[PDB]
């Protein structure tokens, strides 16, 4: 009964690495646009967005 | 210190040069502004306040085109008289655009092209983009390049050109303005790189998926060719080439300057991370006739000389264990006179994708520039449609009454019939 | 004492340069900064051969390095050891050559020599006893083929009774890069056959074959070939700076190689080449030297020894050995492959011994062969030429520079008659 | 990359075996 | 004399030096073993 | 200077050296690094001169999934990365696969690194080929390659390590086929053939080892043992030392009977020992007794014709002769008439080695025994009645006919058989 769950994650989460890949030309700024606070730590709110 | 100065004519070349200079801007990362946030020396002159402002040249002869750049993103970047706009279009005809409109403001762009070459410590060439079909774009480059040659002798004249479609055809009096141009690509021309909007629209459905582009889908994939066969001369490599360096490697004689272009990879961004971007996998791909730019066949015809121009994680042997595959190949020909067909360079840096554009961010790429004999199967059946047409003398009043004579109609048949009989003497092998 | 004072041109001769004053930076202990850091008495003993004493104890080399095109002088002066080269000894010119031998000669190329010429005049009188020359270019591009050739001609005839000794990068049908290579390959041979003392070739595809199958790696760069040539060109100098048992110079190698003038063509092999993986788990012997130094995978040209007669041999030996097994060997080798050495000259293998081995290497041997199977290399560039000028092809490139076309017609003629001397000496 | 903390000194590791790249820890 | 996995002019797709394909125990080590000083001469060595 | 050279072929064979070299290596006392830790390892190790340590055999497989396991276990600095050989698809368990078409492709990289070996060696004493009978791989392989070197050595020994097929429990439906084809060419290019199946050793782990279910490595490291004991005598110094061509010589009286047995004594777990004493007597006895044949057969059919008896450790004559002359008196035993003097014994003075972490039990003393027998006609006769059972309906050929060999080779090889069989029959009958 987690099928739909898999499909899902799996979709989101390859969307978001090629989107990553073609937005950001390294993996500091990707992650320092991801976290606009600032903290070190990602959130949810800030997943979401 | 090595730099072109781009010179663009006509509305092809200001909607050619938008989507040109608008990866010049990318490439070097200069912002819309004009500022950094040598390799830039190249397009963009110094100033002691430190913006940069292109190399440039952009001619048409109606305000309608230029007016949106004077006042769009990049209204800040260009020089107020890099941007030279005419009153009146030469409205699909040679005879305007040679004689009565473009006359008038020759005076003023031979100025401009006279302050740009002092600015230039050394100056390599000047590289041309305008269109076949339109009334500036051959009327009035017909008479630039003819006066370029009178001040500036020995220097380089490339050209990237906008030649008929084989079938679709947006303009009725297109084959006149084809065919009487072309005068002045043979003596005044040095290398005359020609794409078509057919062999483009082709392209971007089948490997794209894009089901309905426009003119900005087109002009970003002419746009990444110039770039490619620039790059040897802005960033470091293993093998540079130059304009006077392929030039050497690809017209074996003077009257022979035709060549056809090609890209590859050409992939959208979905399809790129399931696939192996081998080095011969984008070789592979130029060779096929479907990744052509010019609508014509390489079966029929017979290469003489090919050039390579590579950017990115490239490894030399992997290019020479290419290349000896390809030799390998019996649908592929060659003239007996070129044993040695190929001229390789290297360029360090990869491609750079543009925000909102179609192709993928990539590693490697290569444009290959390689001359045929089949380039002559495009202008027989252009030299088709001008005699059917000149037959019934259709749409010469338009011509005559305007400042030439009815004469300089049979001189352009006549003039590049031996150029068509250039080819099959060539293409005899020996 | 004796010197050499190396020139560099073109492309392909700064990236070679680029590495061969780096193994000789290394063997002589010398960092990038320019002092010494060494551990033994012997590599300062004679260091005044390659490198010349300065203020504060810095040694620069005696080096040119001209091109006509800034684009690898940038690089080079950046690289690791960029530092080194005296920013006097770079001579550029503006406008690059474009792979044209007319350009490289008459109208860019005629240029920039004089001051290529003042600048070298400079360095060979500050010499003691200068022995000779030393260069390398590339025959396929315009640069080294065109300029580089022409102050063969011109820097021997200011200076008769010196050795000049060159390190070409003829052509390959193969590894083929550039279309117009058979005209400046040919018509630079025509210039080489007669100004020059001794000449190795080397080739590219020749190189490929050495680290595919030799040494085992399955994707070399130009960083890894040019090491290989490196590699010869200090061992062929090795005696004239250390000490040995029977130590031989550069002319000692041109008198027993050479014994008519128009016979100065070698190829060159290098003796320890093993692999990665068995590095450590074969043993390094004299037999085992002997073994690897006269197969044909071995060989820097790209022509095969058994389709020719060798004429004469020359190998140096570098490290501590016996006596005895080097002169067994090359007896024994000498004696068992009858048919492949010809039999109007006896004793053609020569002997030099040095003492001191490259750094972290034990046992090392250079070998230097004059062979009659070179023909073969100038024979595959003739045909293409004949195929090509039949055509009247690319010649607008060199009739409009100040050419006439019978310059192509003497090169081919005199090159027709290289080949047919080899032919009747087999 | 390596200069900018976000990264232990345990999360590098060579990406092939005797190979000059470095990437980080699966 | 030739091994069936050395490296040639043939095409091959090339994975990475984990998989055991082809050539992979040449490019797992590493090239460097290069240590050593110069152990003078025979004249040096004998004459004392 | 007194050197061998070894060959491992096929799984079996690379398995079972596997486990001997690390016997060698503690027995020398040499790491697999290759270095001693700070003459008579001149037999099997080479010197290299950086101070490591390599040895004298060449690894070959057509698989490379065994042969991989080697080179990634922790042996990978102790062999020659040219020796170890593979190819690229195995033999299926197919002769013709294995000697005609998949073969031919590697054998010259196969004879090189032997020629390279032979030409670092200064003296050459015999070969040592491991491999079994019933793989396709170890069945063909070996053939082309005993005629390869044949062809390229004249006169030197060639000792032949094969795992035979039991008569019970075996892992191949070919095997029959396997055996049949590899005797076809086993009799005109070897002299010195040992077999060893599987359910003799099986049962000896049950019932003198006490092990209930043992592995491979069990039978390995016991194969092991007696390679490493029948070597002793050209690595070590002893009083009654054993050459490879003499002990040849006492073992093969006529050019077709060469067929030898092998045993090991004491095998005993590591409890019983110490209870127990074993004396020369009673250990050369429980050599004879029908319990300790490493081959499953019945030894009381045939009668022996030479056995050689070669003692590791405190061994000494006085006893020997003693127990040789007990084994003469009892009568149970038959000897044939025409060899009077059918015992040959040597004595070395070094004792045993155990492996640690293994199930051999600690002992002053061992013997290998090698015996020439008539017992073996009845497994033949079985191996002979299950290939015509298959024969006769023609069953598993045309892969056989379809990867290349053809049909008449499986009757001459049948027939070849048959009058071997009935040469040890002719041997057996006494005037
Ligand atoms: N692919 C492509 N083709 C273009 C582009 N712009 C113009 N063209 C071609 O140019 C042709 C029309 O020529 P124009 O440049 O508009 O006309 P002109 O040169 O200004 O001459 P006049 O109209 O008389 O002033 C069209 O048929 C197009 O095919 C472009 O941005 N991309
Ligand atoms: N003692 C022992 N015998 C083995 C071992 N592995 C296989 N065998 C024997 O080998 C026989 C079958 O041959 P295999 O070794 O499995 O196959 P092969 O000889 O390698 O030939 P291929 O299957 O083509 O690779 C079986 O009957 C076993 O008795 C082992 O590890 N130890
Ligand atoms: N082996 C080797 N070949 C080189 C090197 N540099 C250039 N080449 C070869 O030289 C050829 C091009 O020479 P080119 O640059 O035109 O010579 P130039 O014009 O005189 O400077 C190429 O085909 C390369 O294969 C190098 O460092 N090593
Ligand atoms: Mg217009
Ligand atoms: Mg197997």
């Amino acid at each position: 009964g987690k099928d739909r769950q898999r499909a899902l994650i799996a979709a989101v989460r390859h969307h978001l690495k090629k989107v990553n890949y073609q937005k950001f030309d390294t993996l500091l700024a990707a992650f320092r646009h991801y976290d606009k606070k600032g903290d070190g730590m990602i959130d949810k709110d800030e997943l979401q967005e | 210190m090595r730099e072109c100065i781009s010179i663009h004519v006509g509305q092809a070349g200001v909607q050619i040069g938008n989507a040109c200079w608008e990866l010049y801007c990318l490439e070097h990362g200069i912002q819309p502004d004009g500022q950094m946030p040598d390799s830039f020396n190249t397009f963009f002159s110094e100033t002691g306040a430190g913006k940069h402002v292109p190399r440039a040249v952009f001619v048409d002869l109606e305000p309608t085109v230029i007016d949106e750049v004077r006042t769009g993103t990049y209204r800040q970047l260009f020089h107020p008289e890099q941007l030279i706009t005419g009153k009146e279009d030469a409205a699909n005809n040679y005879a305007r655009g040679h004689y009565t409109i473009g006359k008038e403001i020759i005076d003023l762009v031979l100025d401009r092209i006279r302050k740009l070459a002092d600015q230039c410590t050394g100056l390599q060439g000047f590289l041309v983009f305008h269109s076949f079909g339109g009334g500036t774009g051959s009327g009035f480059t017909s008479l630039l390049m003819e006066r370029l040659s009178v001040d500036y002798g020995k220097k380089s004249k490339l050209e990237f050109s906008i030649y008929p479609a084989p079938q679709v055809s947006t303009a009725v009096v297109e084959p006149y303005n084809s065919i009487l141009t072309t005068h002045t690509t043979l003596e005044h021309s040095d290398c005359a790189f020609m794409v078509d909007n057919e062999a483009i629209y082709d392209i971007c459905r089948r490997n794209l998926d894009i089901e309905r582009p426009t003119y900005t889908n087109l002009n970003r994939l002419i746009g990444q060719i110039v770039s490619s066969i620039t790059a040897s001369l802005r960033f470091d490599g293993a093998l540079n080439v130059d304009l006077t360096e392929f030039q050497t490697n690809l017209v074996p004689y003077p009257r022979i300057h035709f060549p056809l272009a090609t890209y590859a990879p050409v992939i959208s961004a979905e399809k790129a991370y399931h696939e192996q971007l081998s080095v011969a996998e984008i070789t592979n791909a130029c060779f096929e006739p479907a990744n052509q730019m010019v609508k014509c066949d390489p079966r029929h015809g017979k290469y003489m000389a090919c050039c390579l121009l590579y950017r990115g994680d490239v490894v030399p042997k992997d290019v020479n264990a290419a290349i000896a595959t390809i030799k390998t190949k019996r649908t592929i020909q060659f003239v007996d006179w070129c044993p040695t067909g190929f001229k390789v360079g290297i360029n360090y840096q990869p491609p750079t994708v543009v925000p909102g554009g179609d192709l993928a961010k990539v590693q490697r790429a290569v444009c290959m520039l390689s001359n045929t004999t089949a380039i002559a199967e495009a202008w027989a059946r252009l030299d088709h449609k001008f005699d059917l047409m000149y037959a019934k003398r259709a749409f010469v009043h338009w011509y005559v009454g305007e400042g030439m004579e009815e004469g300089e109609f049979s001189e352009a048949r006549e003039d590049m019939a031996a150029l068509e009989k250039d080819y099959e003497e060539v293409g005899v092998d020996s | 004492m004796r010197e050499i004072v190396h020139l560099q041109a073109g492309q392909c001769g700064n990236q070679i340069g680029a590495k061969f004053w780096e193994v000789i930076s290394d063997e002589h202990g010398i960092d990038p900064t320019g002092t010494y850091h060494g551990d033994s008495d012997l590599q300062l003993e004679r260091i005044n051969v390659y490198y010349n004493e300065a203020t504060g104890g810095k040694y620069v080399p005696r080096a040119v390095l001209v091109d006509l095109e800034p684009g690898t002088m940038d690089s080079v002066r950046s690289g690791p050891f960029g530092q080194i080269f005296r920013p006097d000894n770079f001579v550029f010119g503006q406008s690059g050559a474009g792979n044209n031998w007319a350009k490289g000669h008459y109208t860019e190329g005629a240029e920039l020599v004089d001051s290529v010429l003042d600048v070298v005049r400079k360095e060979a009188e500050s010499c003691d006893c200068l022995q000779g020359f030393q260069l390398t270019h590339s025959l396929g591009g315009g640069t080294g083929s065109g300029m580089g050739t022409l102050l063969i001609s011109k820097i021997r005839e200011e200076y008769p009774d010196r050795i000049m000794n060159t390190f070409s990068v003829v052509p390959s049908p193969k590894v083929s890069d550039t279309v117009v290579e058979p005209y400046n390959a040919t018509l630079s041979v025509h210039q080489l056959v007669e100004n020059t003392d001794e000449t190795y070739c080397i080739d590219n595809e020749a190189l490929y074959d050495i680290c595919f199958r030799t040494l085992k790696l399955t994707t070399p760069t130009y960083g890894d070939l040019n090491h290989l040539v490196s590699a010869t060109m200090s061992g062929v100098t090795t005696c004239l700076r250390f000490p040995g048992q029977l130590n031989a110079d550069l002319r000692k190698l041109a008198v027993n190689m050479v014994p008519f003038p128009r016979l100065h063509f070698f190829m060159p092999g290098f003796a320890p080449l093993t692999s990665r993986g068995s590095q450590q788990y074969r043993a390094l012997t004299v037999p085992e030297l002997t073994q690897q130094m006269f197969d044909a995978k071995n060989m820097m040209a790209a022509c095969d020894p058994r389709h020719g007669r060798y004429l004469t041999v020359a190998a140096v030996f570098r490290g501590r050995m016996s006596m005895k097994e080097v002169d067994e060997q090359m007896l024994n080798v000498q004696n068992k492959n009858s048919s492949y050495f010809v039999e109007w000259i006896p004793n053609n293998v020569k002997t030099a011994v040095c003492d001191i081995p490259p750094r972290g290497l034990k046992m090392s041997a250079t070998f230097i062969g004059n062979s009659t199977a070179i023909q073969e290399l100038f024979k595959r560039i003739s045909e293409q030429f004949t195929a090509m000028f039949r055509r009247k092809a690319f010649l607008h490139w060199y009739t409009g520079e100040g050419m006439d076309e019978m310059e192509f017609t003497e090169a081919e003629s005199n090159m027709n008659d290289l080949v047919s001397e080899y032919q009747q000496y087999q | 990359e390596e200069r900018v903390l976000l990264i232990k000194p345990e999360d590098i590791v060579l990406k092939e075996a005797g190979s000059t790249e470095k990437t980080l820890r699966t | 004399p030739q091994p069936l996995s050395t490296p040639s002019w043939q095409i091959e797709t090339k994975y990475s030096t984990k998989v055991l394909t082809g050539n992979w125990m040449e490019e797992r080590r590493k090239f460097t073993r290069d240590t050593d000083k110069t152990p003078q001469s025979i004249y040096r060595k004998e004459y004392i």
